[PDB]
């Protein structure tokens, strides 16, 4: 699953994009009374928003990120390798290449090169020069990896003592007791999950370098990873929509003779001059209007994904959900990893499906001596015979409904 | 639209208000950062405010902590291993040095509420398991005592 | 009449009578659709009236097109080439004869570079 | 910048010799009447014939005229139909055809010149039609302008009022190595001119405005710094970080800053410095056999 | 408060004041969230402008 | 209680609603670049979008 956690933000000196720098321009422009004031603070007030929500969820443990980062995380069966990294992972590394190559605005630029004009302006020096600045990404992919590599860590962090890594088939082991308590642990299912696991994770380091000519439409669904690449895309190809359409409104002329202010200052008399530069200031006023209608709702869109993933943070990744789909659809969920992705988190929700089904008599209780009734105390435990023909049998089991863990029944289950 | 936009925007804040009121205000929460981000939740308050709720998230937060042993679980007479029944409990000894110890407990994982081990606390696995204590039946009451 | 895939367009201008773009794809009306490519040696020059009624002559790469042109492309490499009196006349529709003429004076009624 | 009464002005066209022809125009009229002031008998001429038609690479008009008005003085005025007045047209505008006529030409805007005689309402002397089409060519000018391979004059490094291949703006003009083989000017989607060739020479040059956009932290009633493309301002430190330049008067770094964004922080001294991540309370893993630890003595907390 | 203890982990270990160390430091939290109703950004730390905190609640209203 | 689940969707043929299929006005169209990618792709990206979250999630058994 993919959840943006941040919007880009963009700031606009509104006195540069409405009138180039010319001086009778800004004497005429002071006139609309504060359109300037409600557009900066709607941007500048957001942009200050967005950086103190992202910042204040992106709190890091340091003796949790101290346990991922040196790669001396003891997956003891488990095949962390392309989780962790030393800068970022192998699935960061993977998941920026697939999409920031053909990206832009994702990697902050560098407004010290447009000042001196020894280089011919690109495009992102042509909005600057419309008075149009992006600033620098609210949180950087190194606290956003640290953030990642915090929640990792944070499930290997058994004590705070921390003087090595929890082996991780305890983790595993512990969050296996919350869906059933575990009984037949001398058995290969322990291996069965890991090398599982093992191969899962193989197989979406794969698929982030794997191409549509290997795509079938199961695979394309809700919660995997070509879905997932998908709305990444959209992401990074949305950035710069509503930016572009801001630049291209100065090129219109709002019925004035030029779509400048200096030809039109530079050809008309004075009196007429300020007649036609009253309709360029006034349709590129509404040209910013509609941007900031933009850009707000854009934050909006994306403040309900970061509510989302501090959410899937804490009751998947910090914790253990009880809650049947929440982390990842079907099946019961035993934990999450965190990955970076562009503008935002990647999750990896791990969860356990059946492969295989006993079926059991299940009994409602004992009624000894036709006198004394004895039932389960627990609704998440049945008492069964596994002879399904017969109505009472030859030896009786307690276990999960969740998870086939037998064991006989104690004078105090009932 | 302008209009209908920001009804939209504010029910999509009432639903998470009503849900808030219902996890946190009305009940408790065992969802773990809902109710005012990290912490144990006991209780939030609600106070009205110009267009809304104020919500006084009262979270229980840890000074300190205690480092014990944990025990996976005792393999008594090397024949019969029991286990505690329930995730949210821990069987632990303060003598972390060793691989056996003086005197036994059980807590919560969530706060340091330790008590004796009852035999009601424990559930006979089917199998014995490496990282479980080794003991005897004429050991086993310094562990539980009334077994 | 097409131009094949894999030309070098070593010296063919996306024409424009405004601004100039630097990089990306664009979608225009273009003077591409190719009726006959005439290659002369750079060691001749040519004297021929092309004319905007009639069908190109002279025999030329590919496969010839019966089309009368609405553009003809000169691909000059050396600029020495177009500066003489009578090197290009227009034959404008209005029965006016415009052509281009170059001199070392500034004034046109009459030295290496 | 501080330059508003300094500018240098710069054009720049297709290279030209001093190739220029007056285009100028005869208004004259004759006055009558002693119950009130009123018009006679007036003729329009430009060169001395009905129309003329510019074909010189550069123009001047000039009007003269020659109104007999026995009250002692005429006062004149202009209306434009058009996207030019007469001493307008003479301020560096490019033209791919001018045609001026006393007499309607086919696509003509309208000047119409009035006289004043005696106050209140005026008198139309004459009426000039002109018909014109943007381009490239033909160049208004208020003086013939000296020059044997080129026309163009150019301040380099300087903030200066430029009329580039019809653009026009004030910006600074700096070569740029960056050679570009097709074309004669470049322009962003903004419309705005980003540079351009002396087609002469090949060499290319780029347009920047004068004044760039900043960030002042606006800190206790003062701007304690700014953040700026520029590597020179007013404050007297100034600091280079990955992505802009910050001025300030105070060199140090910062641990206490009044403003963030994202991990950028200002001090109220005006200082800058990296803020670090904030630190979360540790959480503990469910886990079984190791040395765990537990959550003791509670306090309590109020989430807002 | 005890029953809403409970539902986190069975108390049991009341002896030494372990009810007034809560109650003490409500008191002292709910007097400190009336402090910022009433007091300016004269008095604010960047920890103190977090997602869950009075002068975040404020600048939202 | 009653959710929304899908929007029905649209598409626009651009070149259809803004020239009506004359020939000289698809000629100039041709000129306001990639004006009808970018309304095209967006509804169909989007009508797309909707197809794949909802047939994923109406999962029968
Ligand atoms: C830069 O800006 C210039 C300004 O010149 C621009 O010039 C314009 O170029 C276009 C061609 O791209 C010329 O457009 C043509 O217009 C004529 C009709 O206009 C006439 O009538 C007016 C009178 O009101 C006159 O002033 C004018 O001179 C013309 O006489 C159309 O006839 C042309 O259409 C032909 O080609 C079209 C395809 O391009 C066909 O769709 C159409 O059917 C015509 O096809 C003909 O040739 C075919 C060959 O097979 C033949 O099979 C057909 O039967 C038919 O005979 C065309 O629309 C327009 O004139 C120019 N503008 C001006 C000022 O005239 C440059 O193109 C522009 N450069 C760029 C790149 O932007
Ligand atoms: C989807 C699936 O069948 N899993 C394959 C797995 O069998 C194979 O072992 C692994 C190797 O990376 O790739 C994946
Ligand atoms: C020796 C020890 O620490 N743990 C052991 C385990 O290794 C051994 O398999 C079992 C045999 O009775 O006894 C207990
Ligand atoms: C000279 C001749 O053959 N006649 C036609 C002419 O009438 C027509 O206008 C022209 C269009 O290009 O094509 C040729
Ligand atoms: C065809 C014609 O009119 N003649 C001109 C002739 O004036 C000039 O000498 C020549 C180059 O030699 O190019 C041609
Ligand atoms: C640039 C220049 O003046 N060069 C000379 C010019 O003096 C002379 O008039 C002409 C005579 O052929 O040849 C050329
Ligand atoms: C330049 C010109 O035409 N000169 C005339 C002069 O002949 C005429 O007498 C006077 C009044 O009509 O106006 C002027
Ligand atoms: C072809 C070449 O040399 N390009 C460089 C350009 O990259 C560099 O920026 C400039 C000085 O900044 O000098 C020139
Ligand atoms: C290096 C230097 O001169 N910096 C000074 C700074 O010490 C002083 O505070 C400031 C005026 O406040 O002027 C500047
Ligand atoms: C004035 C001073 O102390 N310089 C350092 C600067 O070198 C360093 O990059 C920054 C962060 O360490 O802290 C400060
Ligand atoms: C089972 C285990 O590793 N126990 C370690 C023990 O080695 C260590 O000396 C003690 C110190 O706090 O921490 C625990
Ligand atoms: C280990 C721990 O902190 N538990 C303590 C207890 O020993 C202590 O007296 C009380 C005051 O410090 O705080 C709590
Ligand atoms: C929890 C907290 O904010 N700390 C202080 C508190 O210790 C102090 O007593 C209080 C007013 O009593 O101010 C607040």
């Amino acid at each position: 699953e993919y959840l943006q956690l941040y919007n880009t933000p963009v700031s606009v000196d509104c006195a540069t994009y409405v009138c180039n720098g010319n001086s009778r321009c800004k004497q005429l422009l002071t006139q609309y009374t504060a359109a300037c004031k409600t557009i900066e603070s709607a941007l500048q007030l957001s942009a200050r928003l967005e950086s103190v929500e992202v910042n204040s969820m992106l709190t890091i443990s340091e003796e949790a990120l101290q346990l991922a980062t040196i790669s001396s995380f003891n997956g003891d069966g488990y095949n962390f390798t392309n989780v962790l990294g030393a800068k970022r992972s192998v699935i960061e590394d993977l998941l920026f290449n697939k999409v920031v190559t053909n990206g832009l605005g994702t990697v902050d630029e560098d407004y010290k090169r447009c000042s001196n004009g020894r280089s011919v302006a690109d495009l992102v020096c042509a909005q600057y020069y419309s008075g149009v600045m992006v600033l620098p990404g609210v949180v950087d992919a190194e606290k956003l990896h640290m953030y990642s590599a915090s929640l990792i860590g944070g499930m290997a962090l058994g004590g705070i003592t921390a003087a090595a890594a929890l082996p991780f088939s305890y983790a595993v082991q512990a969050r296996l007791n919350y869906l059933a308590l575990q009984t037949d642990v001398l058995q290969r299912n322990q291996q069965l999950l890991a090398e599982s696991f093992n191969s899962a994770i193989g197989n979406i380091t794969s698929a982030f370098e794997s191409v549509k000519e290997a795509i079938s439409q199961t695979s394309k669904g809700l919660n995997t990873v070509a879905h997932a690449l998908t709305k990444v895309q959209e992401v990074v190809n949305s950035q710069g929509s509503a930016l572009n359409q801001l630049t291209v409104q100065l090129q219109h002329n709002f019925q004035a003779i030029s779509s400048s202010i200096d030809d039109i200052y530079s050809r008309l008399d004075i009196l007429s001059a300020d007649v036609q530069v009253d309709r360029l200031i006034t349709g590129r006023l509404s040209a910013l209007n509609a941007f900031v209608a933009q850009t707000l709702t854009k934050y909006t869109e994306v403040q309900a994904s970061r509510k989302l993933a501090q959410q899937k943070v804490n009751e998947c990744v910090k914790s253990q959900s009880q809650r049947y789909g929440f982390c990842g659809g079907d099946g019961e969920h035993i934990f999450s990893l965190v990955q970076a992705a562009p503008q935002g988190l990647l999750f990896l929700h791990t969860v356990l499906v059946p492969g295989d089904f006993v079926n059991v008599l299940a009994i409602a209780g004992l009624c000894v001596n036709g006198e004394i009734a004895l039932t389960l105390r627990e609704p998440g435990l049945v008492l069964f015979t596994h002879e399904l023909q017969t109505y009472t049998a030859t030896e009786y089991f307690v276990s999960s409904r969740r998870m086939f863990e037998p064991r006989k029944p104690t004078v105090s289950d009932f | 639209a302008q209009t209908l936009t920001k009804y939209t925007e504010v029910q999509a804040s009432r639903k998470l208000a009503q849900q808030k009121v219902n996890e946190c205000v009305k009940s408790q929460s065992q969802r773990y950062g809902f109710c005012g981000g990290d912490g144990e939740h006991i209780f939030s308050l609600v106070q009205a405010a110009p267009q809304g709720l104020l919500f006084l998230h009262t979270v229980l937060v840890p000074g300190d902590f205690v480092n014990v042993l944990a025990i996976a679980g005792l393999c008594v007479n090397g024949e019969i291993a029991l286990t505690l029944r329930e995730p949210g409990l821990v069987l632990f000894t303060h003598e972390l040095q060793t691989y056996t110890a003086t005197e036994y407990f059980v807590s919560s994982r969530r706060m340091f509420e330790p008590r004796k081990p009852t035999v009601s606390d424990f559930v006979q696995i089917e199998s014995c398991v490496v990282t479980y204590v080794n003991l005897t039946s004429d050991q086993l009451p310094d562990v539980i005592p009334d077994y | 009449g097409h131009i094949p895939e894999g030309f070098s367009f070593n010296n063919w201008f996306l024409l424009s009578n405004d601004s100039t773009l630097l990089h990306g794809k664009v979608v225009s009306n273009q003077p591409l659709l190719v009726n006959c490519l005439l290659a002369i040696p750079k060691i001749y020059g040519l004297g021929q009236f092309f004319s905007f009624n009639h069908t190109m002559d002279g025999v030329c790469n590919g496969a010839a097109v019966d089309r009368a042109p609405e553009a003809l492309r000169f691909n000059i490499n050396d600029t020495s080439v177009i500066l003489a009196e009578g090197s290009i006349v227009l034959h404008t529709a209005l029965g006016t004869n415009l052509s281009f003429v170059c001199s070392n004076s500034s004034d046109p009624h009459l030295a290496t570079e | 910048n501080l330059l508003s009464h300094e500018q240098p002005i710069s054009f720049v066209t297709l290279p030209s010799f001093n190739d220029h022809s007056f285009v100028n125009i005869t208004v004259s009229a004759a006055f009558g009447g002693l119950s009130s002031a009123n018009l006679v008998a007036s003729d329009t001429t430009i060169n001395g014939f009905s129309s003329f038609c510019v074909d010189t690479r550069q123009f001047t008009i000039t009007l003269f005229y020659n109104v007999t008005n026995s009250y002692g003085y005429v006062s004149k005025s202009q209306d434009s139909n058009c996207p030019f007045t007469l001493q307008s047209v003479n301020d560096y505008l490019s033209f791919s055809k001018f045609c001026v006529s006393t007499s309607l030409l086919a696509g003509a805007c309208t000047i119409d010149l009035f006289g004043y005689p005696a106050f209140g309402s005026g008198v139309k002397l004459t009426s000039l039609y002109f018909q014109f089409t943007k381009g490239e060519l033909i160049t208004g000018t208020p003086k013939p302008l000296e020059g044997i391979t080129d026309v163009s004059f150019m301040t380099l490094d300087v903030c200066t009022k430029y009329t580039i291949y019809g653009f026009k703006g004030e910006g600074i003009i700096t070569l740029t190595n960056s050679s570009i083989l097709a074309g004669v000017y470049y322009t962003s989607d903004s419309g705005q001119l980003l540079a351009f060739k002396n087609v002469t020479s090949g060499a290319v040059y780029s347009v920047t405005p004068c004044s760039f956009s900043e960030q002042a932290a606006y800190v206790n009633d003062d701007i304690v710094g700014v953040i700026s493309s520029l590597s020179n301002s007013t404050f007297n430190n100034t600091r280079e970080l990955p992505g802009f330049f910050y001025h300030s008067n105070d060199g140090s770094n910062c641990t206490e800053p009044v403003l963030v964004y994202s991990n950028i922080g200002v001090c109220k001294s005006g200082s800058i410095g990296y803020v670090p991540s904030q630190y979360g309370q540790v959480k503990i893993a469910p886990t079984v056999t190791g040395n765990i630890s537990i959550p003791t003595n509670f306090s309590m907390s109020i989430r807002t």
